[PDB]
């Protein structure tokens, strides 16, 4: 049998199937309810059932059968560039609608159009949206667009005219934490006490990548063969977290001030393989969270890590920026 | 039928606040001494409208038959419009007025075909054929043989100009419109004709009583997909009056819930900002730099919260300055 | 016509001259001038400018400056310029930076310099050293394919930690030993797949102490006549 | 309404004798036309500075009559594919023609930098196997995208920015071919407008006579859709920030004027403000430069501009 | 051979540190059928790729290690013919796409494509994986995607960051700490008890341990240098050897120190030409000079301070430069200005 992601595994069928979208879920029930239905607009924040609800709407629309011949995905961030996914949409649009069955006719509304799901649109340049918004000018009539994205100000206004938008609310703690217990319960994954919790922070609760982090934890799991529950600094491992008592250490180091043993710390961290991107990252949610520094500090070392994560951006060094930034932090 | 299409003024008297272009061309036009033609300038001012309307007045009611409007981005190919000119070129008319009325909507993104096809166009059907040109972007017209054309700049119209047109709207539409909606229209769109009524089409469609609703400054952002400038009040004074945490966490609330980019937030703070009254200027210089630097540096990718914070340290460390 | 070999060491001559870049100077010879004289040669000017920048002995320092901040600023403004170049060449349609490039290579860090030339306007070294930097690639890079099925290492861990082990199993058994270590350097050599070619290839990739050249010059000529001989005299793996 | 003339194109340099600019690959051209020998040739040099105008220069010359199959110019980029533009100039050196001794058939290829290292070898093998025939001539960006193996046997030559000497000599050549009226704003105004590029300064000016008839700086600038170096210069020059801002705010960006055109019209006007000591010209040329690469890359945005003007002010008020 | 290359372990049950990545790797190899994407990241000279031969050892059997190289040619775009070195055996591949430079993506695609077409399945080994471009990790994703029926990669990087997020979620993270010192003296220990190698105490292996910084390479061939250099008899007197290039260095930082003049900035010109003329890499030489500037005694917190400052600037530029020579000397110039 063939092995499928967990993402694709638990998506809601049909949209009463989803949690915490009730505004976004009745005003597209209302436009299912019209026989026409305008170009859609998803934004919101990551993992908050775009995708799933997009793909809800169509299979209610064409049903489980005809939804696969009615429906292209493409994602914007293609490496290939712009030409190809317009090219790929132009070939989608120019072949003719299928013909529904019988069955399918008899049984779901199966429209006329032929619906294009884009991911991750505000990833794409004002000349890609312009040509974007031509296409869905040119073939209106046989394809109806849903633009899928994390920001809507990101997109141009031109394009965004042409699209109802609806916006996603981000998933409750509470709501994503079920979610995540439930998939847990269903693929028999045992963890211990507050090892979902950590998966949520871990993922800053994006569903998406809590689910993917769930299910690389099982796999990690099952090759570890003693059949007992995951911890949390498994999944710690697997997401390159750095363990919160070296955080601890490298905080403690920053205070006490001298150089030679902030160096010579940060030359055994170095060996241990952890990523200084990660580092940079947390001592930032550390320090920026922390009730014990005053404005002054927090407004030093916000540009301090801001100058140390774009230099790590740059492809640099990971030594030489890591000491550099816990050297400047110990100097306020 | 779109808006655009709908209130393109019918004649050269309703055009407004071009009036040296539209006496030149009419001087241009009544002579029957028509030459080709260069419109360029931003968008939405009246390129395509001041075309039909001298159209309309050469020809009228038989304008169809020497006339064609075609769109240089089209999707269909280059190669195939430029063979659909040439068809059009071989046409003949038993009248003899005029010429053919080519007119190449967007041509400056021809950033290969200005020199491949363009200059054969232009040249080859110099004997039959008046050539109008239409450019909205900076100089991507191939100036090697973009010297063959009589140049006309079109500068932005004048916002009374912007405002009578529309409440002309309005008023044929029968809608109503509140004025911070028609201010917000005017100051999203800067000048765009086409933006206005694209966005007060769009804006009529959603309401659920078109004739009875009334559209606000909220749909119209909602619609235009801008920032609105109260969430960038709020993540402002949140900034400059609460703590870190507080401030930090208002940030990330309204610029996740909002689905503002860290980049457009920033550009709406800078606007908002540069309406303060400071005292000393160093607070300006270190605002600017140290936003422009974190701009730059989104633009590469980056950390998306460390961004955030540095915009939040930066905002604070400049007002420190008083 | 070869005056224009010339033509760079009198743009840099001229470029680094401190009488242009005073209050007085500056008005007769003005920044556009400067600007020219770069794009009078804009190949050659950059690197004449990093050459001879700091061969100059100063008449342009500021109260309070050496003229080690004042190569140190020339220095970081030459690495600017090194950066906006290497933009300008990757994609084109960058070419408008040429002014910025000129700006930051040749005339700014010439202003922080300038002075009275100590010297002779030398050419610059760089095109010779990337050259030799070149062939030495080269020649690592054909070393790691041939014994890269006997160590587990990329090429630049081969460069840095392999060889001077290669050395003192291939070398300095000729030095302690005569002709007798001929078998154990054969044995070596095809232990990992090595040439004739390679190993004279390896012994020049050695700088500071462990250079090879008079090592080698000083072993007897019998030895590497026997050497040579006894490769040369049975067959080797491939 | 009649048949016209572009004067870029009717102004055009035909002979060597016509070229302005760099007066020692001039003469260099000059006395190889003069001996009547032709041998391979490769210009190298920034674009848009009319490299392959000097080789047409030259083929007008040695070739004189029968130019119809006697020089092909063919772009090493052609959209139509490198094997084909190869295959077609191997058909064109393979036609050999009557021709005067020293005088042989002229293949130009434009951009031949950007040419892979197969093309070029299969280039020069043909240019070698039909040497005695057709002289291969390519123009080139930078001369370090080609192979050794051409370099070895092609002449060098080195083709440069035109200074504003030679733009003000064929602008007044120009003008006294024609009948314009002109001043010397004008004309300061047009060079000022053209940083060394012939093309952009002919077009400018006929443009300008086309409108306006007189040519003056108020005409010059009305016709350019640059900003005007008046603005620039008041806010570059301005002693308060605020109003920098201020202008920059109302007579550029809310005119229309994109990013790139400000700050190019900033370093055109910071490179010429006498008035300023050239340290703090350098500087604010290194900012103009700075926020320049930042717009390239992507961020034309307003933020970038008010930025530069603040660090220029910083510079300016130390 | 070397005794770096003679001793690697050839199986997973001869490996001697990282007893948990072992037991991992043993419970991996138990079900070679569910083998998923790996990326080994971590420090150089950790044992990464020893453990993914050893891993493949033990799924496919002695057979991996009967390696034969080979050159693949590719027609590109514009038909510019390129020759990549392909590592092979009858069970894996091993391939390099960063010596293609920004040509690794139409590369990776093609041979990826070509091992798929061939076909359980065919285990593919990229080294340098952090360094490979965005346009080639996205099409390394995709290929992942495609043929993850025919194909299992083993990526080997020493860092995770360069990585892209979806092949971070496509793929199995493995973390490959550094051996302590205790592990690399009891292999050089065992090496030595091997080549029969006179020892007067285990403290010379713990001075090797300790300069070798934790690189298990490095110790090895440091410790067989040592014992060729004293006729195989190691005392506790022996002087550490260290590489050329390193001695070179040392001396560079020596005479920055000492005196800071423009003489002797271009006498440091002179040496870092020497040493970017033999193919020692510019970053590396910047993080050693670094490194070695730093270690100076005489030096106090604020000079310090200004030298790693300085040394990120200058490494940043270093990532974002063409000449390396030019970031390297205003370095060193910068360096010189704050010390005097
Ligand atoms: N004895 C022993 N040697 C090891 C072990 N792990 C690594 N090594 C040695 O370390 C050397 C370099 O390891 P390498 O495969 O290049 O790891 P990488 O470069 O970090 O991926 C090899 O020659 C091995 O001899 C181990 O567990 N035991
Ligand atoms: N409202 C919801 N109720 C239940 N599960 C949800 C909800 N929203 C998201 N998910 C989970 O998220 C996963 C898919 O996320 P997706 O919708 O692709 O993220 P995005 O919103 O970025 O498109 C699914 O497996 C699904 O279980
Ligand atoms: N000067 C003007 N006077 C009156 N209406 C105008 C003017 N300029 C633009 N418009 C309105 O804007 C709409 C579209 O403008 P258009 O001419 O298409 O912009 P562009 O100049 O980009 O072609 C037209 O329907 C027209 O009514």
């Amino acid at each position: 049998l063939a092995q499928q992601p967990w993402v694709e595994k638990y998506r809601p069928k049909n949209l009463d199937e989803v949690t915490a979208q009730d505004h976004a879920v009745t005003v597209l029930k209302k436009t299912l309810k019209s026989a026409n239905l305008p170009h859609m607009l998803f934004y919101g924040p990551p993992g908050t059932g775009k995708t799933s609800t997009i793909l809800a709407l169509t299979k209610e629309l064409y049903g489980p059968d005809l939804m696969k011949s009615r429906i292209l995905e493409l994602n914007a961030s293609d490496e290939r560039g712009i030409s190809i996914v317009r090219e790929k949409v132009k070939n989608f649009a120019r072949l003719t609608v299928s013909k529904p069955s019988k069955h399918d006719l008899e049984n779901y509304p199966c429209p006329p159009y032929k619906i294009i799901i884009l991911d991750e649109a505000d990833s794409m340049t004002a000349d890609a949206q312009s040509a974007l918004r031509r296409t869905m000018e040119t073939y209106s009539g046989v394809t109806r667009f849903c633009l899928i994205c994390n920001y809507v100000t990101r997109i141009i206004d031109p394009l965004a005219s042409r699209c109802s938008k609806f916006r996603f609310k981000a998933l409750d703690a509470s709501n994503a934490i079920d979610r995540l217990r439930f998939i847990s319960e269903q693929e028999n994954v045992k963890c211990d006490d507050g090892v979902l919790e950590r998966i949520l922070d871990i993922s800053a609760g994006d569903l998406r990548r809590g689910i993917t982090l769930l299910q690389s934890a099982s796999k990690g799991a099952q090759y570890l063969g003693d059949g007992k529950n995951i911890t949390s600094t498994q999944v710690e491992e697997l997401a390159g977290v750095v363990p919160h008592d070296i955080l601890i250490e490298i905080v403690e180091k920053v205070k006490s001030g001298d150089f030679d043993e902030i160096k010579k710390y940060v030359n055994t961290f170095m060996k241990s393989g952890w990523s200084a991107a990660s580092v940079v990252n947390q001592l930032h949610e550390y320090y920026i969270t922390n009730d014990n520094f005053d404005t002054n500090f927090k407004n030093q070392i916000s540009w301090l890590l801001f100058t140390t994560d774009s230099r790590l951006n740059n492809g640099t060094n990971e030594h030489i920026q890591l000491l550099n930034l816990l050297v400047k932090i110990s100097q306020l | 039928l779109p808006w655009v299409e709908k209130y393109r003024p019918e004649t050269l008297d309703e055009v407004y606040g071009q009036n040296e272009v539209i006496t030149t061309v009419r001087k241009f036009v009544d002579e029957g001494k028509l030459p080709h033609l260069l419109f360029y300038g931003p968008p939405g001012t009246g390129k395509t409208s001041t075309i039909v309307a001298l159209a309309r007045e050469i020809y009228g009611k038989n304008y169809s038959n020497m006339v064609l409007e075609l769109n240089a981005s089209d999707d269909r190919g280059i190669d195939v419009v430029r063979n659909q000119i040439k068809d059009f070129a071989s046409t003949r008319q038993i009248f003899s007025k005029g010429f053919k009325l080519i007119i190449l909507d967007e041509a400056d993104a021809m950033t290969n075909a200005a020199q491949n096809a363009l200059r054969r166009v232009i040249e080859r059907y110099t004997k039959n054929t008046r050539f109008c040109v239409l450019a909205n972007y900076a100089h991507k017209l191939t100036p090697a043989l973009l010297s063959r054309c009589t140049r006309f700049r079109f500068q932005p119209l004048p916002q009374e100009a912007i405002e009578r047109r529309i409440a002309n709207v309005l008023v044929h539409e029968k809608l109503k419109l509140s004025p911070n909606a028609e201010k917000a229209l005017i100051e999203l769109s800067n000048g765009d004709m086409r933006r206005v009524l694209n966005v007060l089409q769009s804006c009529k469609a959603t309401l659920d009583n078109p004739d009875e609703d009334e559209i606000s400054d909220d749909v119209i952002y909602e619609c235009c997909g801008a920032p609105r400038p109260s969430d960038l009040k709020a993540v402002l004074k949140s900034i400059l009056e609460d703590d870190w945490g507080t401030a930090h966490y208002t940030l990330n609330k309204v610029r996740s819930a909002k689905g503002l980019a860290l980049i457009d937030l920033i550009e709406g703070i800078v606007k908002i900002l540069e309406d303060y009254e400071l005292q000393n200027e160093e607070t300006r210089v270190h605002l600017l730099t140290k936003l422009a630097d974190i701009e730059y540096s989104i633009s590469k990718g980056g950390n998306d919260q460390i961004q955030g914070s540095a915009v939040i340290g930066a905002i604070k460390a400049s007002f420190e300055n008083e | 016509e070869k005056n224009i070999a010339l033509k760079p060491f009198d743009i840099a001559h001229k470029m680094l001259d401190g009488q242009i870049y005073s209050d007085i100077g500056s008005r007769n010879f003005t920044l556009n001038d400067k600007i020219a004289l770069y794009f009078d040669d804009f190949d050659f000017t950059p690197l004449m400018i990093q050459e001879n920048y700091l061969s100059t002995r100063p008449s342009v320092l500021k109260p309070g400056q050496s003229h080690l901040e004042a190569v140190a600023e020339a220095a970081n403004c030459i690495s600017l310029g090194d950066i906006v170049e290497k933009k300008i060449r990757s994609s084109e349609q960058l070419w408008s930076l040429l002014p910025l490039h000129a700006v930051l290579s040749s005339v700014y860090p010439a202003s922080k310099v300038a002075g009275h030339m100590a010297g002779r306007i030398n050419f610059t070294a760089w095109l010779g050293q990337n050259s030799k930097s070149a062939k030495y690639y080269r020649l690592l890079q054909e070393i790691h394919y041939h014994t890269r099925l006997g160590t587990s290492t990329d090429k630049i861990g081969l460069r840095l930690d392999y060889l001077p082990t290669f050395r003192k199993r291939l070398l300095d058994p000729f030095l302690k030993q005569g002709a007798d270590a001929i078998s154990s350097v054969i044995e070596v050599m095809d232990d990992y797949y090595l040439t004739k070619e390679d190993w004279d290839s390896i012994m020049e990739f050695f700088v500071g102490p462990d250079v090879t050249t008079a090592i080698i010059k000083k072993i007897p000529a019998t030895v590497k006549s026997g050497f040579t001989r006894k490769y040369n005299s049975m067959t080797h793996p491939v | 309404l009649s048949l016209q003339l572009p004067w870029v194109e009717k102004y055009r340099p035909q002979v060597l004798s016509d070229i302005v600019g760099n007066k020692e690959t001039i003469d260099r051209l000059q006395q190889i036309a003069k001996d009547g020998n032709m041998p391979h040739m490769i210009i190298s040099g920034m674009p848009g500075i009319g490299k392959t105008t000097s080789v047409h220069c030259l083929a007008h010359e040695l070739l004189g009559r029968s130019y119809a199959d006697g020089v092909l110019e063919l772009n090493a980029s052609d959209d139509r594919g490198i094997d084909v533009v190869r295959n077609q100039i191997k058909h064109f050196a393979q036609k050999k023609l009557h021709l005067p001794p020293g005088k042989h058939k002229i293949v130009i290829l434009d951009e031949a930098d950007s040419m892979t290292a197969g093309a070029q070898q299969a280039l020069r093998r043909t240019m070698e196997l039909y040497s005695n025939s057709t002289r291969f001539a390519f123009a080139c960006n930078q001369s370090n995208k080609i192979i050794e193996p051409l370099q070895s046997r092609c002449a060098i030559l080195r083709y440069s920015k035109l200074s504003d000497e030679d733009v003000l000599k064929r602008l007044l050549q120009i003008i006294k071919l024609e009948d314009v009226k002109y001043t010397n704003d004008g004309l300061e105004a047009i060079i000022f407008t053209a940083e060394g590029d012939m093309r952009q300064a002919i077009n400018n000016l006929q443009s300008t006579v086309a409108g306006h008839g007189l040519v003056n700086a108020d005409n010059v600038f009305k016709i350019v859709d640059s900003p005007h170096p008046l603005i620039v210069k008041k806010m570059l020059l301005a002693s308060n920030l605020e109003d920098s801002i201020q202008i920059l705010r109302t007579d550029l960006w809310k005119k229309g004027y994109s990013s790139i055109d400000i700050v190019t019209t900033s370093f055109r006007v910071t490179k010429n403000l006498a008035q300023v000591k050239e340290s703090v010209r350098l500087e604010m040329i290194k900012e103009i430069g700075l926020t320049h690469m930042r717009i390239l890359e992507g961020v034309g945005t307003y933020l970038q501009l008010a930025s530069m003007l603040a660090k220029i002010h910083k510079l300016n008020n130390k | 051979s070397l005794w770096v290359d003679k001793y690697r372990p050839k199986s997973l049950n001869a490996l001697s540190h990282n007893e948990e990545l072992t037991n991992f790797l043993k419970s991996l190899s138990d079900q070679p059928r569910d083998l998923p994407h790996l990326l080994l990241y971590g420090p150089n000279g950790t044992g990464k790729k020893t453990r993914c031969m050893a891993l493949l050892e033990s799924i496919f059997g002695p057979g991996v290690y009967r390696l034969k190289i080979d050159v693949r040619q590719f027609v590109t775009a514009s038909n510019r013919k390129l020759e990549l070195n392909v590592v092979s055996s009858p069970y894996h591949l091993e391939i390099t796409p960063s010596d293609m430079g920004n040509n690794d993506r139409i590369v990776i695609q093609e041979l990826l494509k070509e091992v798929a077409q061939m076909e359980r399945y065919k285990c593919v080994i990229i080294n340098e994986a952090n360094s490979l471009t965005k346009d080639a990790q996205a099409a390394l994703r995709r290929t992942m995607e495609k043929y993850s029926k025919n194909i299992r990669l083993i990526m080997v990087c020493d860092s995770m960051s360069p990585i892209i997020a979806p092949i971070k979620s496509r793929c199995l993270l493995i973390r490959c700490p550094a051996p302590s010192d205790s592990e690399i003296s009891t292999i050089l220990s065992d090496v030595v008890t091997n080549e029969r190698i006179q020892l007067e105490t285990k403290d010379i292996l713990k001075r090797i341990a300790q300069a070798s910084n934790g690189n298990l390479r490095v110790s090895l061939l440091m410790l067989e240098s040592m014992a060729l250099n004293n006729e195989l008899a190691l005392k506790s007197s022996s002087p550490i050897i260290k590489p050329d290039w390193i001695i070179v260095i040392h001396k560079l930082t020596r005479k920055i120190v000492k005196e800071r003049s423009v003489n002797s900035l271009i006498e440091c010109r002179a040496v870092l030409y020497d040493l970017l003329a033999h193919c020692i890499p510019a970053n590396i030489i910047l993080k050693e000079l670094t490194f070695s500037l730093l270690d100076v005694e005489t030096l106090n917190t604020t000079n310090k301070s200004s030298i790693i400052e300085y040394s990120s600037v200058f490494d940043e530029r270093l990532s974002l430069g063409n000449k390396a020579i030019f970031h390297l000397e205003g370095f060193i110039a910068k360096v010189m200005c704050c010390l005097d």
